């Protein structure tokens, strides 16, 4: 609605997370170099798209400065500011809930239990996409081991319908075409490590089907932007490097 | 205990430059270490401990 | 407004005290359940669980509930006199008993409960024992990061949402009598009461049935029931 | 002689450049990622060595967070602290002339004049040495287009004696085993690029020979060790990444 | 340090065990005749020494009036000043750990337990010495029933390490030559028999090998010197005269 400026980045309603807006708690404070919108890869919504996911900080583990004050510290701590763009015209029919759950853990693709690897339990700014249904891993030889997520289980056995508990916002192509949240640090811990913890998970589910007129394939894109706020860090020592294979 | 969620750190120890000794000296000498806790230190939640065992 | 939401409130939510564990000890002539180590946690039944996992901090006061039931086991006339059982907490560290007369039942430090068989369960109270400043139902992370120059991918690999190989610790249960001529088998029931409790983040309550100790699903997983769209 | 402690590193006369403390002038200014002790490399003081010479910002472009903010930022400033670490036994002699050069530009080693190349004027952190005579490149097919410095003639026509002019210290092993400089920012500009403009020239010189007892050959080492101080970035963009072959 | 006089006895860090100094509570108290520094006999420290032990007051039953006094009445009380002399060359290095361990009950050596007999338990001013290992006593006809005290586990079942927790003094030879201990009374009671009880244990173990340049065996002497302090007696009788053998 109005000018959002963060930094050297500027975007042209907006829920802020439980009603908290992030704060800070010697820590390094890059109130520069971190602060601002970093855009991830742009996604494509079409007909047969169950839904996407990502996980903070992970998505912003490769974005500038953030991410090597990230890997370089121990511990850090960091609130966001999300916002999806989703252009569409008039003739356009449609709907997006974009759910920003803490703690978004997910379910495996596996028999064993809590089997998933870091690699891919850490896609980065990629991301990943929910299924209709739960397709069980059988290379028993060589296992996967990545989360199957079901788009009306949400990934982890709920039901999709509740999960408007969460902050969420939803893009309705007739009335608005972007959503904007405003999450704080939120964690059991005033600061914990960024690099294995994981503390948002952003869902973006397609609660109404896209169409367009009476075309058959019709797709649209979808642009995440993330604006870390008030990020902090402390434990200075070497560099991270995950192994991601 | 050894967790690697409540991990602590490393410590570790290089040779700055080097020792310089000169003739008529031990080329080989030995360092001792110690250890304390700060004022701010302290403990929770009192167990048994692993080191004393009796036969029964 | 008249009506109130006393019975609404979180402390009156979790105010009942919710089976967590039933735990098998035997008594007989010494492959054999003389002494049971359970390791602490709601997990392990569903109810409680799932009431816990309708939001993802909390902070409690727990209170803990012993009920012993002794009965016979194939005994003809052999009998038995009365039962007293020891519950020892171990808590990550210490040592573990590895039979039923082990020097770590002496509890020189580790609390322990002996309950006399007849009597009231044996209840305790225990506080707030979290690392950090609430307890975590999901942890959406590792403990271990597997880094580039790990020897080996079996170093950082770690279990998803794990947070602490060693939880809370383990409950030891023995029989302190020494055995009688013929077998006495008990069951304990670990009743549970979250107390002072706070909560934060409200989470969506489970859907499908629990499939281990994290948000892993297998089966049942087509809850609704089918119904007419225009039906009353 | 006393405690030195900078962000996270602490060091066991020190002299101040030009009598001026490194101060301040929205730059991103870490005042912990970047105000630490980095230790270079170590060097081997011989009897038959001409002397060796680092370039400041560029000994610091892979330390920690400070190189990336160097490389991530388009100009930035910042004063240094350098302590040099020699120490010697009570029966060696010698002395370290350690300089402090502003805009310590040196001469080539072809014919051609300001011929030497960006990845030979920047060594990083191993720097570079100091030769008695002057050797002509005489490769024209392929110049190796690197300095040619002369250690009587400091490497830029002037005589070594006068070097004092600049900011000193000296190390005779006899009295003191280290030295300790502190570099205001220098400069014709309040802030500058840091990739393409070096604001000090670090020249250690064996102004007296090193000899212990009658030995023939002796070496000790020589540690550098280097403090941004109130180091602050401007102008952030994609990361700068020189070719230094 | 400073000069050090008591009675009649001058000695040109000091650590007061426990923070307190030695303090009286009709017992009979010699301020000159028992309040003076008596001169142990001197030991031989080489490369192969395990260490050594003595126990007060049992090293002072034979110096001067002290052990007069000590054998003639019943029960007295006495603090001490311990001084150990250790002077090496600049080129010599070691390190002495003299600790004043109250109640220093020692193992012996037979398989029957608190068998030492009272001549072996108190050796007087020639002391004791600890051993690298455990020798079990094998003269069954003829026990020996004496300590076998192990430098490492000091003794009594305890590591090393950890008895610095008692009252202690490093000589390290390339920063001090002595070390100064002084002890308050330590007992169970305000006084009590000094022929039977000894409130004292003071041990020098060799932390850190002897070593002088490159010589195979060097050996320098440790002179250990005790001033009784605030010493009274009580109980005057017939003179006490213990069966040492
Ligand atoms: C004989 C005395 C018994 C003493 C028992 C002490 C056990 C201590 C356990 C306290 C907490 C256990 C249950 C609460 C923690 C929850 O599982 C958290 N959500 C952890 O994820």
């Amino acid at each position: 609605v109005l000018q959002l400026t963060i930094g050297n980045s500027t975007i042209t309603n907006s829920v802020v997370a439980y009603g908290r807006w992030p704060e800070f708690i010697q820590p390094t404070e890059p109130d520069v170099a971190t602060c601002r919108f970093y855009t991830l890869d742009t996604v494509m919504w079409g007909k047969e798209s169950k839904g996407w996911w990502w996980k903070l900080p992970d998505a912003l583990r490769d974005m500038g400065l953030f991410g090597q004050n990230m890997y370089y510290h121990y511990l850090g701590r960091s609130g966001y500011t999300v916002h999806v763009q989703c252009n569409a015209s008039k003739f356009h029919q449609g709907a997006l809930g974009v759910f920003a759950i803490p703690e978004y853990c997910l379910a495996g693709d596996s028999d064993k239990q809590r089997y998933t690897s870091y690699a891919n339990a850490n896609p980065g700014e990629k991301g990943g996409k929910f299924y209709s249904q739960f397709n069980r891993d059988t290379a028993v030889t060589s296992p996967k081991r990545e989360f199957c997520p079901v788009d009306y289980l949400l990934g982890c056995g709920v039901l999709l319908g509740n999960a408007f508990v969460y902050p969420h916002q939803i893009i309705n192509l007739r009335t608005n075409n972007s959503a904007t949240i405003v999450l704080p640090y939120v964690n059991a811990m005033a600061i914990d490590s960024m690099v294995k913890h994981n503390n948002w998970g952003i869902a973006i589910l397609p609660l109404s089907p896209l169409d367009f007129a009476q075309e058959s394939s019709v797709e649209i894109p979808i642009t995440v932007t993330i604006a870390p706020m008030c990020s902090e860090f402390n434990g200075l020592r070497n560099v991270t490097a995950p192994k991601f294979q | 205990t050894q967790d690697s969620f409540t991990e602590g750190g490393y410590i570790s120890m290089f040779y700055q430059t080097r020792i310089v000794v000169p003739l008529s000296t031990p080329k080989s000498m030995s360092m001792l270490g110690f250890v304390s806790a700060c004022n701010d230190f302290s403990v929770r939640l009192l167990r048994d401990t692993t080191h004393i065992s009796q036969s029964a | 407004q008249r009506r109130s939401r006393s019975e609404s409130t979180i402390e009156s939510f979790f105010a009942r005290g919710a089976c967590v564990a039933i735990i098998e000890v035997d008594n007989e002539e010494p492959a054999q359940k003389l002494f049971a180590m359970w390791r602490i946690t709601y997990k392990d039944t569903v109810q409680l669980r799932r009431k816990l996992e309708f939001f993802t901090y909390s902070r409690f006061d727990m209170e803990l509930t012993f009920v012993v039931t002794a009965n016979f086991t194939n005994t003809n006339n052999g009998h038995a006199l009365n039962q007293v059982y020891q519950i020892m907490y171990i808590p990550p560290g210490a040592p573990t008993p590895k039979s039923w007369d082990d020097y770590t039942w002496q509890t020189s430090s580790n609390p322990s409960i002996f309950y006399t068989y007849g009597a009231a369960p044996a209840r305790i109270s225990v506080p707030y024992v979290g690392l950090a400043n609430a307890y975590s139902h999901f942890y959406d992370g590792f403990a271990k990061v597997p880094l580039k120059t790990d020897a080996n991918d079996q170093i950082g690999d770690s279990l998803y949402s794990a947070m602490t190989v060693d939880d809370f610790g383990v409950l030891a249960i023995r029989v302190v009598n020494d055995h009688n001529p013929t077998k006495v088998t008990s069951k304990v029931r670990i009743y549970m009461k979250p107390k002072h409790v706070r909560v934060w983040c409200p989470r969506p309550p489970r859907a499908v049935p629990y499939y281990g100790p994290g948000v892993d699903y297998k089966d049942n997983l087509n809850p609704l029931s089918e119904k007419g769209l225009t039906t009353y």
